[PDB]
Order: structure tokens, then sequence, then C-alpha cells
């Protein structure tokens, strides 16, 4: 059984440092242990069975700092090396027992710089970096390779993405998607990446597409019942839910899953707390 | 500085 966590986010002028926890059995939304940072744009993952928040930003300040949580302790440690720089709408994603920082802003720049850590020795190491500069980039991991969609330029949000050898140290440029997005949500579902929501040049986005590595092809996917800019996606008990963002005018804490075999996004009532740039992270219990 | 592009207003 696998249990689904939201953390941090922004709603209405402030960044927000609360946690919770959505458990699929009773479709019930929990709050747990608050993080030590206030953190909107953070990159979460879960490695080794911790829940990571790497980076954001806390209302005043961009963050290099990163925290974990032990749902088995219900405690957060600030025990973490930060990153190198800044890490703010950072993707972030594990690949091979190291978890990636990919992208972001540093409060002075769009950043086409990645980073990884090792777990085993508490350290941050430079990779390869990406191709282009991706602020709210969103992350995925098929077939041994690391993607990096969309994102800002600092100028325009963008439509290409490309992907991470960890064999070699190279990023390879693949199809782009149909809409340029900026804070989007991604996750592998079904063998394919699901790129939802986030933000076009003029608009928060309801629209979704699919990636199928074998074809090298995008393809449209049915669009949410709501507009979603800075929105979560992630799997859960083989389920794709789309978490919180921001439609335009509302700050959100629904939810929406996905149903294939009826083709439509069912929208549900969701979390305790509305969180446009939150991150979400899947832990098996 | 400035605020993130993630929350920054567009109106
Ligand atoms: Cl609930
Ligand atoms: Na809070
Ligand atoms: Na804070
Ligand atoms: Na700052
Ligand atoms: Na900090
Ligand atoms: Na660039
Ligand atoms: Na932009
Ligand atoms: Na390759
Ligand atoms: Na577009
Ligand atoms: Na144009
Ligand atoms: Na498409
Ligand atoms: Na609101
Ligand atoms: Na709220
Ligand atoms: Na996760
Ligand atoms: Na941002």
């Amino acid at each position: 059984g696998e249990v689904l966590f939201a953390v941090g986010g922004w709603c209405s002028g402030d960044a927000i440092s609360s946690v919770e926890r959505y458990d699929p059995q009773t479709n019930e939304w929990r709050m747990v242990a608050s993080m030590s940072k206030r953190r909107c744009g953070v990159g979460v993952s879960v490695l080794d069975d911790l829940l990571y928040a790497v980076g954001g930003h806390d209302g005043s300040s961009y963050l290099n700092s990163v925290e974990r949580y032990d749902p088995k302790t219900n405690q957060w440690s600030s025990d973490v090396a930060p990153t190198s720089t800044c890490r703010t709408s950072v993707g972030v994603a594990v690949l091979g027992g190291f978890l990636y920082a990919v992208g972001g802003q540093d409060g002075v720049s769009c950043l086409n710089i990645v980073e990884r850590y090792d777990p085993k020795e508490n350290k941050w190491t430079r990779v390869a970096s990406m191709s282009t500069r991706r602020l709210g980039v969103a992350v995925a991991v098929l077939g041994g390779f690391l993607y990096a969609v969309g994102g800002s330029d600092g100028t325009s949000p963008l439509n290409t993405v490309e992907r991470y050898n960890p064999q070699e140290n190279r990023w390879h440029t693949i199809a782009p998607m149909g809409t340029r997005r900026k804070h989007l949500g991604c996750a592998v579902y079904q063998d394919m990446i699901y790129a939802v929501g986030g933000r076009d040049d003029t608009t928060e986005l309801s629209s979704a597409e699919r990636y199928n590595p074998r074809t090298n092809q995008w393809s449209p996917v049915v669009a949410m019942t709501s507009r979603r800019s800075g929105v979560g996606l992630a799997v859960v008990n083989g389920q794709l839910m789309a978490v919180g963002g921001f439609d335009g005018t509302t700050y959100l804490k629904t939810i929406e899953v996905f149903d294939p075999d009826a083709n439509t996004w069912r929208l549900y009532g969701g979390m305790n707390y509305r969180r446009l740039g939150g991150g979400v992270g899947v832990i098996k219990m | 500085l400035g605020l993130p592009d993630l929350v920054a207003k567009y109106n």
C-alpha cells in the first residue's frame, strides 16, 4: 500500500511549511509534521523510504537548503547537505540510487545546471548541465533515463524536452510537447511520461499529453477538470493523481484522478490546504 | 531578487 504526501507550496501571499498525507484506502487527508522551512517551488521525491524537500522559496528568500522526512518517526530533519546554489521551481527525481535536482531558478538566473545527491555520502555533485535553462521544469524517470520536460528559460515557457543518460553523463534533445508548459506536473504512468497543466504563454492549462519513448512522440490526453499551474502529479496505488495548483483565480486544494478506461479525469474535494507549487512524494507503507 | 515566477501575479 502506498500513501501520497503533499509538501509545502504557496497560497494567497505566503509560502507553506505544512505537509499532509493522503491514504487511498480511506480517501482521507491528514496533517503530518511541518517542515522547518516554508517552501514554495519545492522539489520533492522519495529515496530509500525518506521524503525529500529540496530548495524552494520561503516568501522572503530563495533557498539552497534540503530537509527530509521519515514517515516512521513523523520528523523532518535538516541533516542533508545543501545544494550548490539556490534551487526554486526545481525538478527532483530518483535514478540509480541518486536524487537529481534539475533546473530551477537561483534568484538571479534560470538554471540549466543539474546536481545529484548520494545519500550514502550526504553529498551533492554536479553532473552534465542541460542544453536549456529551465525554471519550473518537471521531471520523470523511465527506462533508465531522466527526462526534463518544459519549464521557462526566463523569457518564455518551453515545449522542448531532453533526457539524461547517466552512463554517458550526457543530455539528448527529444521530441517536443504540443504545448509550451512551465510549472507543469509530470509522472510516469503505464510506461509513458504524462505531462499535465502548467502555464503556456497566456494561461494556466487544463490540457495534458503523454510521451512514448518507443515512438518518440507526444500525444494529447483528455483535459483535466480544472486549469492547474504549479500542479503536482504522481501515481499512487496505480492511479495517476493531479494535485493542487492555481487555476487563474483560485489557489487549489482539489485533486483529480485519471481514469484511462473512461478516458476522463475525476475531481475530488482534496486537501486540507490549498497549495500552488508544492511537491508530492509517494511512500510504500 | 524578485518574486518567484511561480507565484507573481499576471493581472
Ligand atoms: Cl480528507
Ligand atoms: Na504553513
Ligand atoms: Na520559513
Ligand atoms: Na534571496
Ligand atoms: Na534555509
Ligand atoms: Na536557455
Ligand atoms: Na516565462
Ligand atoms: Na542515449
Ligand atoms: Na503553446
Ligand atoms: Na511567439
Ligand atoms: Na501532444
Ligand atoms: Na484562493
Ligand atoms: Na487553504
Ligand atoms: Na516520489
Ligand atoms: Na519560480
